[PDB]
C-alpha cells in the first residue's frame, strides 16, 4: 500500500492558516494541487483569497450540477490551472489525474477521510506530498488522525511565516 | 412515500431483503437513498465526517458490527444529518436520545437504544462491501425502508 | 372489550394462557371469537379461500410455522377479512404493510413484519390442532386477546 | 426532566448501564430517585407491603427472576403506587394491564407483559443486593431511566 510525503503547519489565525497556504502553493513544486476544506461556505472564499494572492485557483463545491463540475475539472487538467479547492462529497465520484499536492486546510475526524484525501495524488510513480495546516482547534484531529495511520505526520516551519503562539496542550 | 410490499411484488428478486431486525427511530416513517457503507464498531469521528457532507438523496448504511453497547447516533449527529439533507440513517448498532430523534425529519432504522455514546476516535472505513441482515450491501446499491422493512437494489428503482 | 388481566384472574386455571411472543398489528387493540385454525407455512392460498367467507364471531388462528421470512397477511388479504366481518388474526408468523394495518378495524396479532409476500399455492390444513406459544389451539376453542397477551379456552367466556 | 446520555457524557464512568432489556409502561417517560430492591419471583406480597409507605424521591427495584409467566405489577398496585407518590418502578420480570399502566403518573420499565397475575404469599427479601442486566443493585442507590435507557450511580447525579 502506497507512500507519499506528509507535514503539516500549525497556525494561529484562519488569516495565518490561509497565507501558509498562499505561500506553499507558490512554490516551484507545487504542480497540480487538490486542497480540501470541511465546510460548504469555505470553498468560495478561500478560492477568492487565492486569485488575489495570484494563484489561478478553481473551485468545486457539492451542489454544483454535472456539467460546471466537468467545466471546473477540465480547467485544472490544463495548465490553466493548477489549484483545485472542494469538499469531501464535491469530488466524490472524480479522478484527476497526475496530482502532486493533497491539502488539507481543514482536518479531518477520522483517518480515513484522511487517508481518501491524499489518495488523490498520483501513482503515476513519482511521489505526491500532502501537507495539513493546523488551527489549534484541530489539534487533536491532527493526532487521533496520525495515530489512525501508521505514524504521526512530521511538523515544519516557513521561516518567514511563523507560529507567534505556542503548541497546545497534548 | 415509499411501500417496500408494493416493491418485492413488483421486483421480486431483483431486491433483497434484509432480516427483521431493525425499528423506526426517526421521524420519517419510510425513505430511500443512494448509499454510502461505514465499517465501525462503538465509535463515530467518521460518522461525523460524512454526515457533514451533503446527502441529499442518499442513505448512510453503517456496520456498526451490532453492538449494544454504544450509541452511535445520538441527536447532535442527527441533527447534523437533518441539517445536511440525508435522507435516513440504517445503523447495525444503537442509538440514542430516542426521544429527540423521534421529532426530526430523517429516517433511522437502528437495534436498540442504549445510553452511552461511542468513542470519536475516527476509527472505521468506508464505501467498503459489509454485511449484516443476510444482505450485502456497498457503495452505490439503492436502499428503500418503511415500518414493514428494509430492501436494498443495484439500481434505482420505479 | 376484553380484558385478558381481569379475565385471567376470574376464570384462572380454566384459561390457558399464550407466550408474550406476539404484538398488536391491527385497527382493534382488543378482540376474540370463537376460532378457526390453519396450519401452512410461507403459503397464503388458504387463508384466501377461508377469509373469503363469512367470519362474524370468529377469530382465525394461523400455525405457519413461526416463519418472518415471508409475510402470510397484506393489507389486500386483510381488507379481504374486514368486509367478511372477522373479529381478527392470530399469524405465528408474518406480517406485511403495518402502516396500512392499523387503520383496518381487525384485531392482528403477529411476530414480525417483512415485506416479502407468501406464496398463493394454497398448500395448507385448516380445522386441524396447532400448537405454539405454549397452547393447543382446536377450532371451536373461544380466543380473547389486547395489547397484554392472548388467552384461551373451551368455551365462551363473560 | 431526565436524559440519560446526557449524564453519561458528563459522568463517563462513575456511572452503570442496563443492558437495554427494558421498555416503559407507565405515564412517565422519565423518572429517577433513591431505589430500594426487593428479591422475588411470581409473588408480589411484598411489593404491596412497599408501595403502601410512602416513596417521593424513590424508585422501587424488583429482581423478580426475569419470570415472564407471572406479571408482578397490575393495575391495582400500580395505582396505590401512585396514591403513595412513588417515582417509578424497575421490574426484572412482567407487567399487566399495558393498557392501564400508560395512563398511570408513574414510571414503569419492565420486561415483558403477561396477563396471569403473580401470587400473594409474601415470599421475598427487601434491601438486599440483586443483580441483572449486569448492573448490580443496593438500596440507597440512585437510579434515572427515560425511553432510551436505565443508569445507576452511587451518589445522587446533579
Amino acid at each position: 500500500r502506497k507512500k507519499i510525503h506528509q507535514w503539516y503547519y500549525r497556525a494561529d489565525d484562519l488569516e495565518h492558516k490561509t497565507a501558509l497556504l498562499v505561500h506553499l502553493l507558490k512554490q516551484p513544486e507545487a504542480t497540480r494541487s487538490i486542497v480540501f476544506v470541511r465546510k460548504r461556505e469555505r470553498v468560495h472564499e478561500l478560492a477568492n483569497w487565492l486569485r488575489e494572492a495570484g494563484i489561478n485557483n478553481c473551485y468545486l463545491e457539492g451542489e454544483m450540477v454535472q456539467g460546471k463540475r466537468n467545466e471546473a475539472i477540465k480547467r485544472l487538467t490544463e495548465g490553466r490551472v493548477n489549484v483545485l479547492v472542494a469538499t469531501d462529497v464535491a469530488a466524490r465520484g472524480i479522478d484527476i489525474p497526475d496530482v502532486s499536492h493533497v491539502f488539507n486546510f481543514d482536518m479531518p475526524r477520522s483517518g480515513d477521510t484522511y487517508l481518501h484525501r491524499i489518495g488523490r495524488t498520483a501513482r503515476a510513480g513519482r511521489k505526491g506530498t500532502a501537507i495539513s495546516l493546523v488551527e489549534a482547534h484541530d489539534h487533536l484531529l491532527l493526532g487521533k488522525v496520525g495515530r489512525y495511520i501508521e505514524e504521526p505526520i512530521k511538523a515544519r516551519v516557513i521561516d518567514e511565516l511563523r507560529p507567534k503562539t505556542r503548541a497546545p496542550s497534548e | 412515500k415509499y411501500d417496500t410490499s408494493e416493491l418485492c411484488d413488483i421486483y421480486q428478486e431483483d431486491v433483497n431483503v434484509v432480516e427483521p431486525l431493525f425499528s423506526n427511530f426517526g421521524g420519517r416513517a419510510s425513505f430511500g437513498g443512494q448509499i454510502i457503507t461505514v465499517k465501525c464498531f462503538e465509535d463515530n469521528g467518521l460518522l461525523y465526517d460524512l454526515l457533514e457532507q451533503n446527502g441529499r438523496g442518499r442513505v448512510l448504511v453503517v456496520d456498526g458490527g451490532g453492538s449494544v453497547r454504544r450509541a452511535l447516533v445520538d441527536a447532535e449527529l442527527a441533527r447534523l444529518a437533518v441539517q445536511n439533507e440525508w435522507e435516513g440513517l440504517v445503523i447495525y448498532g444503537a442509538v440514542r436520545q430516542v426521544d429527540d430523534l423521534e421529532e426530526l425529519d430523517i429516517g433511522i432504522q437502528a437495534m436498540a437504544a442504549i445510553p452511552v455514546g461511542a468513542a470519536g476516535e475516527g476509527i472505521g472505513e468506508s464505501d467498503v462491501r459489509v454485511n449484516f441482515g443476510g444482505v450485502t450491501f456497498f457503495s452505490g446499491d439503492h436502499l428503500y425502508a418503511d415500518n414493514t422493512g428494509i430492501i436494498l437494489s443495484e439500481d434505482p428503482l420505479d
